[PDB]
């Protein structure tokens, strides 16, 4: 299973 | 053996045509296992394999929220992109995004991934170690500090290290009897008359895994200096792979020319000639 | 930052004349994802191409992988069209059973 992004750019 | 789990998110603004299209697509070693792309009806993370449908229902419910969560994001990514290389809207631009644990002859990561790339160029890179970054330039520089100051590098961290290498444990389990494992390949040399008092000697290489290969053509035993065609390592569609070399050789000197595999699956390496 | 489609076409099992197989159409190292494949038969397009979803590389190129169930009699020439916004000239690529 993937995860939720936590960081944006 | 080795083995690994790596997820490829993928967004490309499109002005003018609406929203831009995200497509997240999962890959146990080099077979395909799952997918999301917002190109849809109501999206939805669906298998790409016989065997990914055995998997808890619930199972599906979370990656595709977790997915529409990621593509929300990437959609903010692309905007921002936007202000730092001071470019416009109106333009296509896209995000590519790789992720994912690696495992060598035991189960513990030997490397984790998370890396953007942005119009064809690396952007932003965890280091190896997985709590540092490397930028390509002054606007992903811009972007590194962020994550430095935040220690946003924990939660990729936490993932790779951790529940990364637990769930590719359960999908080389779950899809153990299909998977490719390491396969021989086989070789033939076919030879085909090229215009004007010289046949063309190809060599081939087919039905192996994986795809890393290696042939050449000799000439006497020593190396070639004339020259050879070359075609990429390309999938049969099976799970294994094709390439073939060519060198072009005089009528009746055919004797003189050797083709050379090179395998892992070969125990010692491979030497043919035509017939 | 435009990159060039890269197509080769070619048949899955040893190519034996008469007998059912699969042919391939094997676009890499391109870029933007946005592409068009159309795989045909004499000029007319095969009507259930299936298509591999949009991935990458290590350095981030491209890889589409277009397939289809064809039987490659006497003659009847196969090929794949690509339509792109990195060269408005569609590249058109023949099957060859020797490639």
């Amino acid at each position: 299973s993937e995860f939720l992004l936590e960081k944006r750019i | 053996g080795p083995h690994s789990l790596r997820y490829f998110h993928t967004a490309v603004s499109r002005p003018g045509l609406g929203k831009p299209r995200f497509i997240s697509v999962g890959y146990v070693d080099d077979t395909q296992f799952v997918r999301f792309d917002s190109d849809a009806e109501n999206p939805r993370y669906e298998p790409r394999v016989r065997w990914m449908e055995q998997v808890e229902p619930e199972y599906w419910e979370r990656n595709t929220q977790i997915a529409k969560g990621n593509e929300q994001i990437f959609r903010v990514n692309l905007r921002t992109a936007l202000r730092y290389y001071n470019q416009s809207a109106g333009g296509s631009h896209t995000f590519q995004r790789m992720y994912g644990c690696e495992v060598g002859s035991d189960w513990r990561l030997l490397r984790g991934y998370e890396q953007y790339a942005y119009d064809g160029c690396d952007y932003i890179a965890l280091n190896e170690d997985l709590k540092t970054w490397t930028a390509a330039d002054m606007a992903a520089l811009i972007t590194k500090h962020k994550w430095e100051q935040a220690g946003d590098a924990e939660r990729d961290r936490a993932y790779l290290e951790g529940t990364c290498v637990e769930w590719l444990r359960r999908y080389l389990q779950l899809g153990n009897a299909t998977l490719p494992r390491t396969d021989s390949p086989k070789a033939h040399v076919t030879r085909h008359s090229r215009p004007e008092d010289k046949v063309t000697l190809r060599c081939w290489a087919l039905g192996f895994y994986p795809a890393d290969i290696t042939l050449t053509w000799q000439l006497n035993g020593e190396e070639l200096t004339q020259d050879m065609e070359l075609v990429e390592t390309r999938p049969a569609g099976d799970g294994t792979f094709q390439k073939w070399a060519s060198v072009v050789v005089p009528l009746g000197k055919e004797q003189y020319y050797t083709c050379h595999v090179y395998h892992q699956g070969l125990p010692e390496p491979l030497t043919l000639r035509w017939e | 930052i435009q990159k060039t489609p890269q197509i080769q076409v070619y048949s899955r099992h040893p190519p034996e004349n008469g007998k059912p197989n699969i042919l391939n159409c094997y676009v890499t190292q391109f870029h933007p994802p946005h592409i068009e494949i159309q795989m045909l038969k004499n000029g007319k397009k095969i009507p259930k191409v299936e298509m591999s979803d949009m991935s990458f590389s290590k350095d981030w190129s491209f890889y589409i992988l277009a397939h289809t169930e064809f039987t490659p009699t006497e003659t009847d020439t196969y090929a794949c069209r690509v339509k792109h916004d990195s060269m408005a000239e569609p590249k058109t690529v023949y099957w060859d059973r020797d490639m």
